[PDB]
């Protein structure tokens, strides 16, 4: 039984300006066994409503996921995405970062 | 230039929890267009870009039989490999399948790939011959033995070099205007101090597509890069693509280096420097 | 469109 620990990356669709709508996303991909919980969160919150793309995977057959929500970046408001997988002995936590 | 149709299909028993859960994406290049999910009552093949819309209920009815279909001979494929490894019923065991064609300049078929893979390593492969097999174990031999049985090789090459080809070119045709439009990323550096005396350049490429791109920071030999990082290509969620390379730098030597960022989409080349 | 058929494993 193969493991792959999930590739987690936060970013948004559009360049950040505040009070502007936009998209905010999490990308997870290299992982495996394909079973995973991702949440967004804005100031530690979970984000309701936030769908996410249909399970594909790479050549290798590690697994990738889009999950994604509108959102509206403000200056004080954190957001971040939060993962579980069976690789990770807690849920891992990535802050989104606008310059990343 | 080249195009391909490719399926990816997940199968995912579930220990006393029912059937298996199953999965088929469809894609024509970096564009997802189909998607079947066993999760429903009535589950059905159904539409993941607008222009396959154009698409009559004769189309969708027989797609969602296909994926019926396949669903069920998965579930007898996680069954058939538990035995094959000696495997009790209380582990949750995946089963891949990808498969599908590419087509050359010329419209014409270039190679076609069919392999399985079972928890996620490679089982069985059908070589670039398009007749021979590639087994991992004594297991996959077994499979390989009754692909063989079935004259399954030859069953492929009809697929992948006559079916497949034939409805890529179709989806090519009805999703021409996305499909064929190749969109350029728009491109910026952005400069990041660390400390006093380093600072991080962040070569950016946004909303491309295709996904294949090249990234590189080039330096003219007198630069001292302290550190780099790549990201890996990601999707804007639009059906565009994003991208960055990052250099850490000693602050005062910014101007020794050079981003060049290569991508379909752009008439030649791009090169990007950080000016204030 | 989707390959029918494929044999089984």
């Amino acid at each position: 039984m193969i493991q792959r620990t999930p590739k987690i990356q936060v970013y948004s669709r559009h360049p950040a300006e505040n009070g502007k709508s936009n998209f905010l996303n999490c990308y997870v991909s290299g992982f495996h066994p394909s079973d995973i919980e991702v949440d967004l969160l804005k100031n530690g919150e979970r984000i309701e409503k936030v769908e996410h793309s249909d399970l594909s995977f790479s050549k290798d057959w590690s697994f990738y996921l889009l999950y994604y929500t509108e959102f509206t970046p403000t200056e004080k408001d954190e957001y971040a995405c939060r993962v579980n997988h069976v690789t990770l002995s807690q849920p891992k936590i990535v802050k989104w970062d606008r310059d990343m | 230039g080249s195009h391909s149709l490719k399926y990816f299909h997940t199968s995912v028993s579930r220990p006393g929890r029912g059937e298996p859960r199953f999965i088929s994406v469809g894609y024509v290049d970096d564009t997802q267009f189909v998607r079947f999910d066993n999760d429903a009552a009535s589950p059905r093949m159904v539409p993941r870009a607008p222009w396959m819309e154009q698409e009559g209920s004769e189309y969708w009815d027989r797609e969602t039989r296909s994926a019926r279909d396949t669903a069920q001979i998965f579930r007898v494929n996680l069954r058939t490999l538990r035995g094959y490894y000696n495997q009790s019923e209380a582990g949750s065991h995946t089963l891949q399948w990808m498969h599908g064609c590419e087509l050359g300049p010329d419209g014409r078929f270039l190679r076609g790939y069919e392999q399985f893979a079972y928890d996620g390593k490679d089982y069985l492969t059908l070589n670039e011959d398009l007749r021979s097999w590639t087994a991992v174990d004594t297991a996959a031999q077994i499979s390989e033995q009754k692909s063989n049985d079935a004259s399954e090789a030859e069953h492929q090459r009809a697929y992948l070099e006559d079916t497949c080809v034939e409805w890529l070119h179709k989806y090519l045709e009805k999703g021409k205007e996305t499909l064929l439009h190749l969109e350029p990323p728009k491109t910026h550096v952005t400069h990041h101090p660390i400390s006093d005396h380093e600072a991080t350049l962040r070569c950016w490429a946004l909303g491309f597509y295709p996904a294949e791109i090249t990234l590189t920071w080039q330096q003219d030999g007198e630069g001292h890069t302290q550190d780099t990082e790549l990201v890996e290509t990601r999707p804007a969620g639009d059906g565009t693509f994003q991208k960055w390379a990052a250099v850490v730098v000693p602050s005062g030597e910014e101007q020794r280096y050079t981003c060049h960022v290569q991508h379909e989409g752009l008439p030649e080349p791009v090169t990007l420097r950080w000016k204030p | 469109i989707m390959y029918n058929y494929p044999a089984m494993l």
